[PDB]
């Protein structure tokens, strides 16, 4: 855990950094100007106030300023005041403080969102961002609960929980979803419901702000947190936010190291996650193994998965037990064709499956990649021998010497058919015996609507020259989605079964009942596949095969985000389209508000046949 | 690249 | 110390 | 004798006994080594079990030749000119020297007419004349501009030899001269001296044409003429090998008498039987030793 | 030094890689297919040859392939052969070998440029680069001397552009391939070196490796590999570029092991200033020229200004000399010299003025004018804590400030890499009305210098500076502050623009550069010299460079299309310093030997804001 | 940034 101390009083700054680093904090949120030093910018004599306006640069080194200090905007700066003089002084002072922080090169700046209307603050911030070159992040300091909702019931004659999120949403929408504007969330004593926290966790939260007043004390007098607070801390610790501790020491008998020590205690109290580490919210282009040739280092991460090939070997083992009785155990030889044999792993899985099933197989390893044919043929010379026949041909062009009993393939993508498993297996179906088996015999794709401001900003950041400016929103992305909110349960899109003894063009309509209020940002695509009868591989988040990491989910973005209310069903439509030369997907949201069909004619993304 | 992505 |  | 030998048979030479010498190299797979084999029963080739002698070399066998009766002079891929010698029993091939003097693959090797000096051409462009008895290099000649394809020692004059190269030059060399090379005015790929005529040599180029030169032409093949071997007859036939996987036997006017397509890969070396002058043994990269009747 | 071993014989890849890394090499240049295993791709029966074509990719780890192996094209592959069958087979085999190297994830691939016509080689490589995704670099193996010029004179009836031949080969190759980032040079150094200007053209090229045969090595009195002094000088020049040295050939000194050829190169690397230490990490790295007038600099930008002590030593010496000159020793204690430091920064030039007046034992009343409101904070904390009433800190622009009195000396620090690209003339123009009629400006004068340069790497960096949402060729119409390192300078610098203070700042200069080499012009490098006071000067011109003074890198003005120049052909360039009330910019155009367009018309791609 | 460059 990495954490900081928010101080509003820094009498001398080097002493304060010393006293803050001794007690374990990693940065310090401090005001660059004096919080009570109101400046005047328009009227004399106070406009011409002499002397320095703030502290010198030279009190800390450049590395100290760039790494250790998070600036704060002064509390009197009120750019959305109803008084025009206060409003203009606050615009000028906000610009002065932001420019001084840019000059100091602070890594972050902390600005407050403590009311509904922050339009002028948004304009001054978005004009600072587009002026000059600077690299500060802007952590907008927004609470979980509005300050007028957690006040005591003391006054005798005087959107409830979705309120401050709408403050933040309006702010980040006025600033046009800037990459440099994020959230510093204040966690008070009164936590909101669970679905409010999910929207909050789908946002750009770089910091969490924990007052020392929300800490409750134990029998020994230390600061601890309630179980609901601890659960919120664990969810935030999954996002790797930093924790800012504000307020005074409410447990005076101890010292201020105790709050931080409790946070580290919860930090230590907190294979797919290890593999996916470093790839979270990192967009990738989906593989196209039919139109491109894969590097050996691409095949290595395939063969790094033991669960998928163990499941394939189990499916082949059960199929070989079914197709050959114990009486015909030796005089019956089953023809297997591994289609797209890769560098070996399905051929080895088939050999092991026939070895543990105690059945005889004649195996063909078909592979179009000549560079993988090199390693397949070295395997064949060195290990496999005459049992395996290595074919350097496309399965759709190959002329088989004899028909097959089982054809086994691994041509499934993250959305189960974006790597042309239907077309390839339909081409390879003619050398299958009339009672032959295809492994996998079944696969379905699943879609769920998601919200993620970070994923949307990465998709925008994928905008490239020499290209349509919104082609990036018409491409699926293989992404280990991490900082997102899923709006509804997944629901099956497309189903393909092999062999097909009957058109791979598909049209699906999916209605997702959204029981909460959200802002739809895209769709996540998963898949399930039945290899043989009860052997399945799934990346669906409720049926996910444990320990399997060969497939990250697919993201289908949408060009503009769609604001969704509670009780509003999201109706989306997906097409699997094709021609003689290429296959693509088209999608469109039709309810609650329509969007354009994304990727028409495959103009931004096709899969090459 | 990992998870069937380039 | 860390006990709830 | 190793248990199995490599698929690509690179050379095959008959000695005066009629024994066959096979030189093979592995050009695919894990190990690119080579091997020497002596088949005193030449019809049992290429079967490793029925071999008189056999040894494994550290690298491939680009070329070889007989140095007299007991000596095999190998050009290696490691830049090494090797002299192996058969033991008195003829059951072992033992190494006499292995000298690394070329900076690249020794493309070709030949033995000068005295039988005590050799000439080697490399992909390094220099041509080295070797004293085989002293196991040294007498001379080094950087005279071409590109890699040397073939060197061909004269059967009559010891100091004289020929060398073609990828820079479109056939040079006639007299080692006695102060300036030895002489430009003998498609790239020449193979050379051969006429066994009877002193100043007549034949050479085949990379387009398939075999041409006779006095120190005649014929479109014998469709691809690179790899080798050119003369029959031991009083008037000799010429055995032309090529990369279109065919053998052609020609008469003294470069007109075709025999043609064989028994090979399913490149045909590398041909050798005429000294015992049976009508027998022509050719080896190839398909691991096939084919004995033709002309 | 990082060094590799070129081997054309790898009987076992793990054993060979172990033995190569045992004796100290960092990579191994090896053939991925067998160099003699000629494949057929069109004609039967040899087209249908069975078995593996090459050895497996499972013999080394993936990181071993990605870091330790440089692949070689097979020697029989001649994609420019005059026989069509050989040409087609060699195109197919080139593609197969390149694709297998991409499959292996090799970091580099060696291809040969050993003949004049390599157009089909260039086309097959250009098509490989634009197909699929792969990251391998392509090291074109080109000799320093052509192979037909290294042969012995031993042909009796064939006795033996001579030196500029293989550079012409490389130039044609990389011009066909459109100056790819992924295509570089592996230079073969032979026994006989060419002239010194041939070696300069090569040194301005993307050389990523140098190939040293063991046959170019001489022998000691103790019998060890060594190289001649002309070879050692070539090695020392190549060590500046941080190339990798590839050792080819066999051990020609057989008494000692093959480690000795490597040990000599390690010896020479261990036997080859503060500017060079400051400039590391910044060579051939384009960055934008600073614009302090219309951009407020950060504090870390000012920190690297204050990190140069030589510039402020010179300013203090100039103020010292001026103070002695303007005040006689008899009038020492009663004459107050009103100094004005214009653009005072965060302090250092005011500190120089104070130290100068202390060592001159003279009395000064200093004004520190600065428009940056965030540096005024630093200046006013300086004044409160140290300076006191001697220094009056003004938060104004010198051009609009109303001074309470006139100055004796005005001191400014407004010089860029090209001496006027930061509007020092325009700023000091508006700061003359509060200068006394005998008043002095420091710097007194400054001149900019230009020299024609050649650099393929700089040209590719400028192309890589293309941005979306702007003119696709505007990157060629901006100057770049660059520690230009991998470049060739075609002629001596000549003075471009001169400004003198106190004084139209629009200028027009024509410069004719005599050329004695046969190059390709890529841009003009601009320097400056400034006279602060009498004999106190600051210069970044590479002949009169102030020692250890790293405040300024050279400026670079590119041209959109490279201009091929031959010997005895002067290059005539014309520079304009243009302006209006709002902006100032530069325009340039080469007019000889071949005209180019005027670069940056109306400041459409680059202006300096007033 | 160094040498008067950003
Ligand atoms: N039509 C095809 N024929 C043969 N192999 C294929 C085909 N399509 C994909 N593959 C191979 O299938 C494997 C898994 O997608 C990869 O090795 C890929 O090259
Ligand atoms: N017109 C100007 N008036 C005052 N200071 C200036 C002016 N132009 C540039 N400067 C300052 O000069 C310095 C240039 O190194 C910077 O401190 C910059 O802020």
């Amino acid at each position: 855990v990495s954490s900081g101390r928010d101080l509003n009083c820094v009498p001398e700054i080097a002493d304060t950094l010393g006293a803050v680093a001794k007690q374990g904090f990693d940065f310090l949120c401090m005001p660059v100007f004096h919080p009570r030093f109101k400046r005047e910018f328009i009227q004399e004599p106070a406009k011409n106030r002499p002397g320095p306006q703030t502290r010198s640069d030279l009190l800390l080194s450049g590395r100290d300023w760039n790494t250790l200090i998070v600036g704060k905007l002064s509390p009197w700066i009120r750019p959305d005041s109803k008084v025009e003089k206060i409003r203009r002084n606050s615009e000028a002072a906000m610009l002065q403080e932001l420019n001084f922080g840019a000059y100091l090169g602070l890594p972050a700046f902390l600005l407050p969102l403590n009311q509904e209307d922050n339009t002028n603050l948004a304009r001054v911030l978005t004009n600072h961002i587009h002026t000059g070159h600077h690299s500060s992040m802007f952590w907008m300091r927004v609470p979980l609960v509005a300050p007028e909702d957690l006040r005591d019931d003391i006054i005798e004659n005087a959107s409830g929980e979705e309120k401050t999120w709408m403050w933040w949403h309006n702010f980040r929408t006025l600033c046009d979803y800037s990459k440099r504007i994020a959230v510093a969330l204040e966690i008070g004593a009164d936590l909101p419901s669970n679905h409010v926290i999910d929207r909050w966790l789908g946002e750009p939260i770089k910091a969490a702000i924990l007052p020392t007043s929300i800490f409750l004390t134990n029998k020994k007098g230390f600061p601890v947190l309630s179980k609901m607070h601890q659960r919120l801390i664990f969810r935030l610790l999954k996002l790797e936010v930093q924790f800012i501790i504000t307020g005074t020491n409410h447990h005076s008998e101890k010292e201020f190291c105790s709050y931080l020590q409790y946070l580290e205690y919860l930090s230590q109290n907190r294979a797919y996650e290890l593999f996916a580490k470093g790839y979270e919210d990192y967009l990738q282009s989906p593989l196209q193994p039919l139109m491109d040739n894969l590097e050996s280092q691409t095949y290595e991460v395939f063969e790094k998965d033991p669960i998928k090939y163990s499941q394939y070997q189990q499916a082949i083992y059960k199929c070989l037990l079914d197709r050959v009785p114990e009486e015909e155990k030796d005089t019956n030889v089953q023809v297997l064709m591994v289609l797209g044999a890769g560098r070996g792993p399905l051929v080895n899985a088939s050999l092991r499956a026939a070895k543990q099933a105690d059945r005889r197989i004649k195996l063909y390893a078909v592979e179009k990649n000549p560079n993988a044919v090199v390693t397949l043929e070295n395997w064949q010379f060195e290990e496999w021998g005459s049992q395996v026949t290595v074919v350097s041909s496309d399965m759709r062009e190959w002329v088989a010497p004899e028909k097959a009993d089982i054809i086994v393939s691994e041509l499934l993508g993250s959305f189960a058919d974006n790597e042309l498993s239907p077309e390839c297996l339909d081409g390879a179906q003619h050398f299958l015996k009339d009672d032959g088996v295809s492994i996998p015999g079944e696969y379905t794709s699943f879609l769920a609507p998601i919200s993620s401001s970070k994923l949307y900003n990465e998709v925008r950041a994928c905008r490239e020259k020499d290209r349509d400016p919104e082609a990036q929103f018409e491409m699926p992305y293989v992404v280990r989605l991490h900082n997102f909110h899923q709006l509804s349960a997944p629901q099956p899109c497309f189903t393909f079964s092999h062999p097909n003894r009957d058109d791979n063009n598909r049209y699906c309509t999916l209605e997702f009942p959204v029981e909460v209020n959200t802002v739809l940002h895209g769709f996540a695509g998963y898949f399930e596949t039945v290899l043989y009868q009860d052997i399945t591989l799934s990346i669906r988040p409720e049926t996910h095969s444990p320990g399997m990491f060969s497939w990250f989910p697919i993201l289908f973005p949408i060009k503009q985000p769609i604001t969704v209310r509670e009780g509003q069903t999201i109706c989306v439509r997906f097409w699997r389209c094709s021609n003689s030369k290429k296959v693509w997907y088209e999608w469109a949201v039709t309810a609650p508000v329509c969007s354009a069909i994304h990727n028409p004619t495959g103009r931004s993304y096709t899969i090459g046949l | 690249g990992r998870g069937r992505g380039r | 110390q860390f006990e709830d | 004798a190793p248990a199995c030998m490599e698929r690509q048979l690179e050379a095959a030479r008959y000695r005066s006994d009629g024994a066959l010498l096979l030189g093979a190299s592995s050009l695919s797979g894990r190990c690119w080594a080579g091997s020497l084999w002596l088949f005193k029963d030449p019809c049992a080739a290429p079967n490793e079990g029925f071999c008189s002698a056999g040894v494994q070399t550290e690298a491939g066998v680009a070329d070889l030749t007989w140095v007299g009766e007991r000596g095999i002079l190998v050009a290696s891929d490691s830049g090494a000119v090797e002299l192996w010698e058969l033991d008195e029993n003829e059951t072992l091939i033992v190494s006499k020297f292995c000298k690394y003097e070329h900076d690249d693959i020794v493309s070709t090797v030949s033995v000068l007419s005295s039988g005590t000096q050799a000439v080697s051409g490399s992909k390094d462009i220099c041509i080295k004349v070797w004293d085989l008895a002293q196991q040294v290099v007498l001379s080094s000649y950087r005279a071409h501009a590109a890699q040397v394809t073939c060197v061909a020692a004269s059967p009559h004059k010891d100091s004289v030899f020929l060398s073609c190269s990828e820079d479109n030059r056939i040079l006639l060399w007299d080692t006695r001269c102060p300036k030895p090379a002489s430009q003998i005015g498609y790239l020449p790929t193979s050379l051969a001296w006429h066994p009877q005529q002193s100043e007549v040599f034949v050479f085949g180029d990379e387009n398939g044409t075999v041409s006779l030169v006095d120190t005649l032409s014929s479109a014998v093949h469709s691809q690179c003429v790899t080798g050119l071997v003369f029959s031991p007859h009083s008037v000799p036939f010429l055995a032309s090998l090529s990369e279109d996987c065919s053998l052609a036997v020609l008469d003294s006017s470069l007109s075709e008498l025999f043609r064989s397509q028994a090979h399913r890969d490149f045909v590398r070396d041909a050798t005429w039987s000294p015992l049976n002058h009508s027998l022509l043994t050719t080896v190839g990269w398909d691991h096939q030793v084919v004995h033709h009747v002309v």
